[PDB]
């Protein structure tokens, strides 16, 4: 109960919390699931994208970003700050790169990002954002790496991730997995067993998986998944399912 | 405020695309020992970028085209720059640096192949833009200028091997004028080849 | 009515302000300190809030020098202290480097109150939670003052607040002569103090400063004990 | 470092007893070359805060920096009076220090000073 | 403000920059010295804002 | 450091009762050294203005440019292609407005009007202009300027006047170029040939 | 890029592509601009009239003005005259015949010509020394009866019955001294004037209460 | 004319040069940096210490040089820190850069960075006036120049012993001070284990 | 600005009757949100700081986790409360130590740097527009003609320096226990110091430690530099506490 | 009931993590009228219908001119259609004149999206009330895009806006497999055919109540207003 | 109150008199006329480093 104390981002509870960001928080669980699995040497990436009507292409409003050669990035909540904070990280990047002359590491562009979402949780001016972002990238003197982003402006490194309506189940699903000792293609095919489980077919029409990697396999580049593995993946999973 | 000339910068056409060849000594002034640096620039896989002038702002506009062709191949929507847009872009640049009487102290050429027709341009400080068959600026760009357009004049389509050829001689006169090392690239359907030092 | 005990820039309906009166109020509620002006100096007392052993004694003094010929102390926020505090140091030495003699301390009373005075008259801030005790020595004349957070300053002969100040001016107003010495003086502010004291008066729990012709200086612990071993 | 700094005559197609006694032709060049560098230096000692800040940390750093004092700058008194410009000194870093700006040409003594209304509704952008 | 005795560098460094800043106009050529915790110190200022310290 | 270079060529423009003609020459020069020999400095506006300008030459494509920026923006804003006269006083404004540091390029405009008969104007680099039937620009208009006045026709014999005009002044300037371009604006339209020099 | 924009100062920092002291930030606005109209800061050929000699006088029943176009018909009531440099002369009259149409629709009746002289004065006086060379008389008739004032770039502004400037100005200037008259004919008028200008070594102006006219 | 022969502002030529020499040479292990005497001073370090394993040399104007020096290592140190690793000397080589190249139009300054880092070893580089940012083997700079490149040049091979290196960069520096002066030669060996400084004098 | 809210608890420039502020209070009671607590202990020759590590998950990374942060070459830290807003002020602070050193040509002292942290964090506070941040720092360091220093600056802006203090749930039971154990005796050597610091915290909490779920900074006049221990280290100090 | 506190401002978050202005703000596009946009392998075409105060007054214009090459439909607010269509014309203009080439159709919706996005977050403002159809063509071929009050946008096939656009919606759906072979002719009939669902079952369409906007290969765009529409309304069937 | 103050005046430096001094002092040297001239100081200083202080 906090009834009287909400309506600012500058005002603290009796007990000592800020309302606003909270309802930000929870504002996240509107939106489908992505996750995301680091394993041995890469990360792979996961959304579980709805389909509104048969009018759009296919290619219509992804939620799959390249901020970077060697950087990723996955969304979830409202679209349109997505969208901000990848321009946002897409600046970032570029401007270490004039810089110094080298690419930007990854954790450095995590806090970053993480700084300029938490400024927004300070002022009555504006408002905190309503989007939770992960981050992945790969390379050669460091390894596979990867990250989460909330609106409260908290970051952390992460061995699996799941953001979105159904992160608990993902999460369960997730931890029966010996990802450690594994690779990227072996990776795809529980990527997609897992999204296609958490699915709900009741309350959601239909939906197209989205996948990509980064890795070795693509020498320290984010990439699509090609379509014969994307289709591979989608049948051994709807195998599994049965 | 004293001034000093150039280095040299060629180039031509010929049936596949275009051939450039550059100067590997830094400076003709005090900067002389500044020895064995490029000056050949590959923007994106259907352009290439020969400079004649300072360095540095050689280095600072490498900088910035490097920075959005990277930024313009990130979105992979399908489109790039053409030979054409980095032409126009480069004069407005000089145009309004010069503008401003803080000016960019180069001469840029620029060569590309693009949709089955090779491109040639020529740019310098004051904003003078033009597009010419051959191209010479530098030393000696008016002991160079007449040679290579009377050659192609003779003959108006050239192949690979008779452009690099005349551009092997012209540098060897140029530097029997007076006188050690240089660079060829070439800009063709397979992509920007670079090959040196000689 | 509770219409306009909200905002700053508000007249109540009987012609008075009351968020000023909330901050006299605040500084009503903070540690005494006392002040007396001799014939031949000036003492300030003040308790001090650590009252621990592990506070470390180095570390922050609340009777604290301006001048070679000023300090003061303060009942209220610290906060609040140690800006005004930074902002008095920073005009004398305007005023000296202009001049080219030392700040007296009307002067130096004038201009701090007129920076306090500003923080009452627009919205969008809040009134400075502290009163302030200005002691000097100008001219072989010993000097006593006290601003208040509205910015309006007194001369005073002796004077005390904080926590329970009715009782010590009533007191103070017994037993003061106007014929005193340092000494005297000394004693009188101690008693003065321990008057609205709860538990046992020590050498590290009080803080005591005198300004006479040779300067401004703040007693050590071995001096406050000697004194506190005289009167017992 | 911070002391070192790095076609505006318009038509009206978009009183002449308030303004007087200035030429373009003089105003074009300053009379000594110390006269920008004096008149903007703190602007010019920001720049290079907000420059240095964001390439280091971040876009967020100098954005605060630059609301914190948007922020506080708000709370004076109106321009025909003199205030004291306490919390922006203490966030800028400039509350131990003296200048030549402190000591020089006391502003709080100005021996000139125009109307109420007219310097309110000049800062307020109307006039 | 810090409660304890200055520092030789400190002066040194104040006096360099205000000597820069106002680009050599104010012509004034100093022998700054002086003893503090590390020990004893001696420069050599000039009016162009260059230092040097020297025995 | 100068950022002033000087170019040769030469522009001409004669006005009949429904024709105009704008003729200028082929080559870019630096005094000694030749550019190129193919280079038209006749750029075509509307259906019914052309424009030819000589000079400097970076100042050449700007001025261009700021003319069809701004022929789009008037085009947009009031529904209809501007005439001749409203783009002669919008480029006297234009060039007006650097009189302190002038563009270093002459122009002369050629076109109907909106009666239906040709229209000729002649600028200087800040902005005077004036209509006329006939006039001759670039570096060797002190030497082509009697010959015109010593020597309305019809299209033929214009042409023909054009022609020996620009091959009479060729073999006698050093900055003429190897082609010569002709536009002409009638009411069908607009065409253009290159004669060889 | 709500943070940056309650900040109602667009500082070079929070724009794109800032790197460095400087960065691609000054080659990034290239556009040619929406609205606005300026005249450029300071840093060939320019065409003044030199050979051209001008005359004009007031009497009872107006004035009439000569020359060797070079009259400006700023109004159908208000005349002028260039000498010197014709852009500057053909720009700032322009802008005088536009400020003056403003103020007959504001306040519903014709300026005078004291108001107009001033007005040009004013706007020719800001530029002085920068360069600008125009020296101008203007002719008109309100409802104080006729006027004739003299403007230069130089901020003079003088009122006088009778003017004259060119290359045959002391010559001409002599002969219409000789021969003026207040009360005069219409048609001696134009004799003395056509005398005048052709002793100097053609144009004929004449200001009535309705409007000038073209006499030859 | 400027337009097609591509003139050049020929910065090293704007004022004549009577300092001192300095030299950077590059051998196996590290970098070794030193610097010449050639009024008063004889007693006066010459080598400015930008990290713990970074320094540099300055050539022209004292006052300018000093204060990119300062700027240099204030924002160093604050990068250091935030990116939790030791410097590389590639980005001193670029905050050096940065302002050598904005104000080449006010200050006249030439400076020589030379370090050690654990990813690629004992490098050298060279911003002169202009702002040009090159990567050399043996870097010459100062009054010098002109006379002992070409025997430095000749000299020259590939990494050497420590001790060897300190040796050819004392001959060198000695040759370029007996031009026809002082007495006072100091040079500094960068490598992992640290930097060890000696001055060579008589 | 949207307007300031009404009433004696709901603004930061609004006095109650009884004269004191509510924002800087519920700022305060925002401090014990994490549920964790810090210890710093002072020695003869040493400085310590002790900290718990939670890890709730299994699919987290513990390197990332982590409270003791660096803000020069020889100034510790730690932080109790939101992570966001101790992440934010760490970096303010490493901007104004940088600041200090450019302008004064020496290193900033720790008494310094709280003092213009808590002057910065001060005008939060006497703002319509600005809202403290829910945080506290401790700062550790060697001074030069003094030993050991241990500072702690409050969101409210009051700032004092210590010879043991603590943080977090379990403030006042560890400042009883370290207030018995200072009055008790105060010389010890660079062992005793960590040991006490742990043996607080686990006689407060009632647990018996593991090697992973605590984290230790210390300064020493030998090598002034900050140093974070490492699990062995931490090991071998716990088993010699219980042996 | 409880709704009343968190919805009189873009900068305030209900307790359920929802904006309400911004759902407030979409709800304006539906008080305009239907707009028709799809597309074939070669041509972009707009249908729009028109409405008019009375009798004596002419109907308002829906379909703008952006460049030669692209065109927008309106459906909202009036003052906010005219902001973004100056918006347009400024960015297409500048990309122009500094590059030479016509500014590509994503980059340009990206930059609008972009724009759109700020007065969602700060004080003192509130969101465009107006939807846009864009249609265009560059090296990628014709391209339709739809954008909303919430800065949201979409690349589609067929889509219709406005007031009782479901009919229209069910049609592009039931008839999107013969889009991408058709040519000029019966493009435009499916697109007719399509906004006369929108329509009561009495009335007709008309050659005052409709305009055309067509861009294409070697076609740039263009209007067709008042008799321009015959040819394309003489071979429409009679409603079935 | 002054009819030609808009905005508030600030302290420092002041640079009224460069233009009027500069043409001034032209004139004078022309006619050979007289200045006041600015006082300085030319005396010898020195300094050394002993064992543990400074002279």
């Amino acid at each position: 109960i906090g009834t009287g104390y909400d309506l600012s981002a500058s005002t603290f509870s009796p007990d000592g919390r800020v309302f606003q960001v909270e309802y930000a928080m929870k504002a996240v669980e509107n939106s489908s699931t992505a996750i995301g699995i680091r394993c041995k040497d890469g990360v792979v990436f996961g959304v579980e994208k709805l389909v509104l009507s048969k009018l759009y292409e296919e290619g219509s409003n992804k939620r799959l970003f390249n901020v970077d050669r060697h950087v990723g990035m996955a969304v979830a909540g409202l679209l349109a700050d997505a969208r901000s904070l990848a321009d946002i990280a897409r600046e970032e990047a570029s401007n270490f790169r004039s810089n110094f002359g080298y690419n930007i590491p990854l954790k450095h562009l995590a806090d970053r990002v993480a700084m300029y979402v938490h400024a927004y949780t300070l002022y009555s001016a504006v408002r905190p954002f309503g989007c939770s972002f992960m981050l992945g990238s790969y390379s050669v003197n460091d390894g596979a790496q990867l990250y989460m982003i909330d609106p409260s402006g908290v970051s952390y490194g992460y061995w699996g991730c799941a953001i979105g309506k159904a992160r608990q189940a993902a999460k369960t699903e997730i931890e029966k997995l010996q990802m450690k000792e594994m690779t990227c293609r072996d990776i795809v095919k529980e990527v997609a067993k897992i999204i296609y489980i958490v699915h709900d077919e009741v309350k959601d029409k239909a939906f197209e998986l989205e996948l990509s990697w980064v890795g070795e396999l693509t020498n320290g580049r984010h990439e699509i998944v090609p379509k014969d593995i994307r289709e591979e993946a989608e049948k051994y999973a709807k195998e599994s399912l049965k | 405020n004293p001034m000093v000339t150039g280095t040299s910068v060629l180039g031509v056409k010929f049936e596949g695309g275009v051939v450039i060849a550059a100067d590997m000594l830094g400076s003709y002034g005090s900067l002389a020992r500044f020895r064995n640096i490029s000056r050949i620039m590959r923007v994106n896989n259907s352009t290439m970028l020969g400079a004649s002038g300072d360095y540095a702002d050689f280095q600072y506009l490498k900088q910035v085209l490097g920075q959005m062709v990277i930024d313009e191949e990130l979105l992979g929507d399908g489109h790039s720059y053409s030979p054409r847009a980095i032409h126009s872009w480069l004069t407005r640049a000089m145009y309004s640096r010069r503008s401003k009487m803080n000016p960019l102290w180069n001469t840029m050429v620029i060569g590309g192949y693009a949709d089955g027709e090779s491109f040639l341009g020529y740019v310098d400080m004051l904003g003078v833009a033009y597009e010419a068959p051959s191209l010479a600026t530098g030393y000696g760009a008016y002991l160079a200028q007449p040679l290579l357009r009377e050659v192609l004049e003779k003959q108006p389509v050239l192949s690979q091997t008779e452009a690099r050829d005349l551009v092997e001689r012209c540098m060897r006169v140029l530097y029997y004028r007076d006188a050690n090392r240089f660079q060829t690239a070439t800009v063709t359907e397979k992509g920007v080849e670079i090959e040196g030092p000689l | 009515e509770r219409g306009y005990s909200f905002s700053l820039t508000t007249f109540s309906p009987s012609g008075k302000l009351v968020q000023i009166e909330y901050a006299l109020a605040a500084v009503a509620g903070g540690a005494p300190s006392v002040g007396i002006k001799a014939a031949n100096g000036v003492v300030l007392a003040t308790e001090k809030k650590q009252k621990s052993i592990l506070y470390d004694e180095r570390s922050v003094h609340k009777v604290e020098p301006i001048t070679k010929h000023i300090g003061l102390v303060y009942s209220g926020m610290g906060p609040d202290y140690r800006v005004l505090v930074h902002r008095a140091r920073k005009l004398a030495q305007q005023y000296y480097l202009v001049y080219q003699e030392p700040i007296p301390t009307a002067q130096l009373v004038q201009r701090v109150a007129s920076v306090m005075q500003e923080y009452t008259q627009s919205g969008g801030v809040r009134p400075f939670g502290v009163s302030l005790l200005i002691c000097g020595w100008n001219e072989g004349r010993p000097y006593l003052f006290q601003s208040d957070p509205s910015g309006a300053y007194f001369a005073w002969k002796a004077t005390a607040m904080g926590k329970n100040y009715v009782n010590g001016k009533t007191f103070l107003e017994k037993r003061y002569n106007e014929d005193l010495e340092l000494e005297d003086a000394i004693h009188t502010a101690i008693l003065t103090l321990k008057e609205s004291f709860e538990g046992q008066m020590t050498e590290d729990n009080i803080e005591v400063g005198i300004c006479n012709e040779a300067g401004f200086r703040r007693l050590t612990p071995t001096e406050v004990k000697d004194y506190l071993a005289a009167i017992a | 470092m911070n002391a070192r700094g790095l076609d505006s005559i318009p038509v009206t197609e978009l009183d002449l007893l308030r303004k007087g006694f200035s030429c373009v032709k003089n105003e074009l060049l300053p009379s000594h070359p110390l006269e920008l560098s004096e008149k903007n230096f703190q602007l010019n000692q920001d720049k290079m805060n907000f420059s240095t800040l964001r390439n280091i940390q971040g876009l967020f750093a100098p954005l605060k920096l630059q609301m914190e004092f948007k922020a506080v700058q708000q709370v004076q008194r109106l321009p025909f009076l003199s205030s004291s410009n306490l919390s922006l000194d203490v966030l800028r870093g400039n509350d131990e220090t003296i200048g030549f700006e402190d000591i020089l040409n006391d502003p709080s003594q100005s021996e000139v000073m125009g109307e109420p209304h007219l310097m309110v509704e000049y800062k307020l952008g109307l006039l | 403000s810090t409660g304890r005795l200055p520092r030789v560098v400190t002066a040194n460094r104040m006096l360099k920059q205000m000597l820069f800043r106002y680009q050599g106009y104010i012509g004034a050529a100093l022998v700054l010295g002086g003893v503090d915790v590390t020990g004893p110190h001696l420069y050599s200022i000039y009016p162009h804002g260059s230092t040097d310290k020297l025995p | 450091f100068s950022p002033y270079v000087f170019n040769g060529g030469t522009i001409l423009a004669i006005a009949g009762e429904d024709f105009a003609i704008v003729a200028s020459d082929t080559r870019l020069s630096e005094g000694f050294s030749i550019h190129t020999r193919d280079s038209p400095k006749c750029y075509k506006l509307t259906d019914k203005t052309v424009i030819g300008c000589s000079g400097f030459h970076g100042d050449c494509l700007t001025l261009t440019k700021i003319i069809e920026a701004r022929l789009k923006m008037y085009k947009h804003s009031n529904n209809k292609a501007m005439t001749t006269g409203a783009i002669a006083a919008m480029l006297s404004t234009i060039l007006y407005s650097r009189r302190f540091f002038p563009y270093y390029v002459y122009n002369i405009i050629g076109g109907l009007d909106e009666e239906g008969k040709g229209a000729v104007y002649s600028f200087d680099p800040v902005g005077s202009y004036q209509r006329d039937s006939f006039k001759a620009g670039g570096s060797a208009s002190a030497m082509l300027q009697p010959l015109l006045d010593n020597q309305p026709l019809s299209l033929d014999r214009a042409m023909r006047l054009v022609k020996d005009v620009f091959i009479s002044a060729a073999e006698r300037d050093v900055y003429t170029g190897d082609a010569l371009r002709i536009c002409i604006v009638t009411k069908e339209g607009i065409r253009e040939e290159t004669v060889s020099l | 890029m709500a943070l940056a924009s309650v900040l109602e100062r667009p500082l070079p920092v929070n724009q794109r592509g800032f790197f460095g002291l400087g960065g691609r930030a000054d080659l990034l606005d290239l556009g040619p601009g929406s609205l606005s109209d300026g005249l450029s800061l300071a840093a060939p050929g320019i065409e003044m009239l030199h050979g051209t000699t001008t005359l004009a006088f007031k009497f009872r029943h107006g004035v009439i003005v000569a020359a060797d176009k070079k009259v400006i018909e700023i109004n159908p009531y208000l005349l002028g005259t260039m000498a010197g440099g014709a852009a500057d002369c053909s720009f700032w009259e322009r802008l005088l015949a536009r400020q003056c149409r403003i103020y007959e629709l504001r306040n519903k009746e014709r300026i005078s010509v004291a108001a107009a002289s001033k007005l040009l004065a004013n706007m020719v006086y800001q530029y002085k020394g920068m360069g600008l060379s125009m020296g101008t008389m203007i002719c008109g008739w309100d409802k104080r009866g006729p006027g004739l004032y003299y403007v230069d770039s130089e901020g003079n502004r003088i009122s006088g019955a009778t003017f004259s400037v060119g290359s045959g100005s002391v010559y001409a200037y002599g002969v219409m001294d000789r021969g003026y008259s207040y009360d005069l004919e219409v048609e001696q008028a134009y004799d003395l004037a056509r005398r005048a200008i052709y002793q100097a070594t053609v144009n004929l102006y004449h200001v009535r209460e309705d409007g000038w006219i073209r006499v030859s | 004319a400027w337009g097609p022969e591509a003139f050049t502002p020929d910065w090293e030529s704007r004022e004549v040069s009577t300092g001192t020499t300095i030299m950077a040479v590059q051998f196996d292990g590290g970098v070794v940096l030193g610097a010449d005497s050639r009024i008063a001073n004889r007693v006066t370090d010459k080598l400015t210490p930008i990290h713990d394993r970074i320094f540099c040399c300055r050539s022209g104007s004292a006052a300018d040089t000093q204060a990119v020096a300062d700027a240099v290592t204030y924002q160093l140190g604050f990068h250091s820190i935030e990116l939790n690793e030791p410097p590389l000397v590639h980005t001193a080589a670029s905050l050096f850069k940065e302002m050598c190249y904005r104000y080449r139009e006010d200050l006249m300054a030439g400076i020589i960075i030379a370090g050690w880092d654990p990813q690629e070893g004992g490098q050298g580089y060279s911003v002169p006036m202009g702002g040009m940012m090159v990567r050399q083997s043996f870097a010459i700079g100062g009054s010098g120049s002109s006379y002992i490149y070409g025997y430095v040049d000749a000299t020259y091979r590939e990494g050497m012993t420590k001790e060897e290196c300190l040796q050819f960069t004392a001959n060198a520096l000695a040759l370029a001070m007996e031009r026809d002066s002082g007495g006072v030669i100091r040079l500094a060996a960068i490598a992992e284990s640290g930097v060890e400084r000696q001055v060579l004098l008589g | 600005s949207r307007g300031s809210s009404a009433g004696f608890d709901r603004h930061i420039t609004i006095f109650s009757p009884e004269g004191r502020l509510y924002q800087v209070e519920y700022a305060f009671k925002a401090i014990n949100q994490g549920g964790l607590t810090s210890v710093a202990v002072r020695g003869k020759d040493c400085a310590v700081i002790v900290t718990q590590k939670k890890v709730p998950d299994k699919l987290l990374d513990s390197s990332t986790v982590t409270h003791l942060f660096k803000i020069t070459e020889n100034i510790g830290c730690v932080m109790t409360g939101m992570t966001a807003d101790s992440r934010s002020q760490v970096q303010r602070a490493r901007y104004e130590a940088a600041n200090w050193k450019y302008k004064y040509g020496y290193e900033i002292p720790v008494d310094m740097l709280c003092k213009r942290i808590a002057d910065i964090s001060q005008v939060y506070t006497q703002n319509a527009e600005m809202r403290p941040l829910g945080c506290c720092m401790i700062l550790i360091g060697i001074d030069e003609e003094q030993g050991p220093q241990v500072y702690k600056c409050d969101p409210a802006g009051y700032y004092c320096g210590f010879k043991a203090t603590a943080a977090g749930v379990k403030q006042t039971e560890s400042t009883s226990f370290l207030e018995k154990k200072v009055k008790k005796k105060f010389d010890w050597t660079f062992e005793q110091t960590v040991e006490t610091a742990i043996t607080c915290l686990s006689t407060v909490l009632s647990i018996d430690f593991k090697p992973s779920e605590i984290e230790v900074g210390v300064v020493t006049v030998e090598n002034p530099k900050f140093r974070i221990l490492t699990e062995a280290e931490i090991d071998a100090h716990l088993v010699a506490l219980a042996e | 009931m409880f709704r009343n506190q968190y919805d009189n401002d873009v900068t305030v978050w209900s307790p359920q993590g929802r904006i309400h202005q911004i759902e407030y703000a979409m709800e304006a596009v539906k008080q305009g009228s239907a707009t028709v946009g799809l597309k074939s392998k070669t041509h972009a075409v707009l249908v729009a219908l028109k409405r008019a105060q009375s009798e004596l007054a002419a109907h308002q214009k829906k379909i703008l001119h952006v460049d030669n090459h692209i065109g927008i439909s309106i459906a909202g607010l009036t003052a906010d259609a005219r902001l973004l269509c100056n918006f347009m014309r400024q960015e297409c203009l500048d990309s122009r004149f500094v590059f030479d080439r016509p500014l590509p159709v994503s980059r340009l919706v990206s930059l609008i999206g972009s724009k759109t996005q700020i007065p969602t977050q700060r004080y003192g403002r509130r969101p465009y009330g107006v939807g846009l159809l864009i249609a265009g063509y560059d090296d990628m071929g014709p391209h339709i895009f739809q954008t909303c009050p919430s800065a949201n946008y979409f690349d589609c096939r067929a889509m219709s806006i406005g007031a009782r656009s479901q009919s229209a919606r069910t049609y592009l759906e039931r008839h999107m497999s013969e889009f991408m072979e058709c040519n000029l002719n019966e493009l435009v009939k499916h697109g007719l055919r399509a906004l006369r669902e929108t329509l009561p079952a009495e009335q007709d369409l008309t050659t005052k109540n409709v305009s055309i906007g067509i861009v294409g290969k070697d076609l740039e765009f263009t209007i067709y207003d008042d008799d321009d529409v015959s040819p394309f309304l003489e071979g429409l069937e009679e409603r079935p | 109150a002054a009819v030609s103050v808009y905005a508030p005046p600030v302290g420092g430096f002041s640079f009224d008199n460069c233009r009027r001094n500069a043409v001034l002092e032209a004139d004078f040297a022309k006619r050979g006329y007289k200045l006041p001239k600015v006082r300085k100081t030319g005396t010898t200083i020195a300094g050394v480093v002993y064992k543990d202080g400074i002279v």
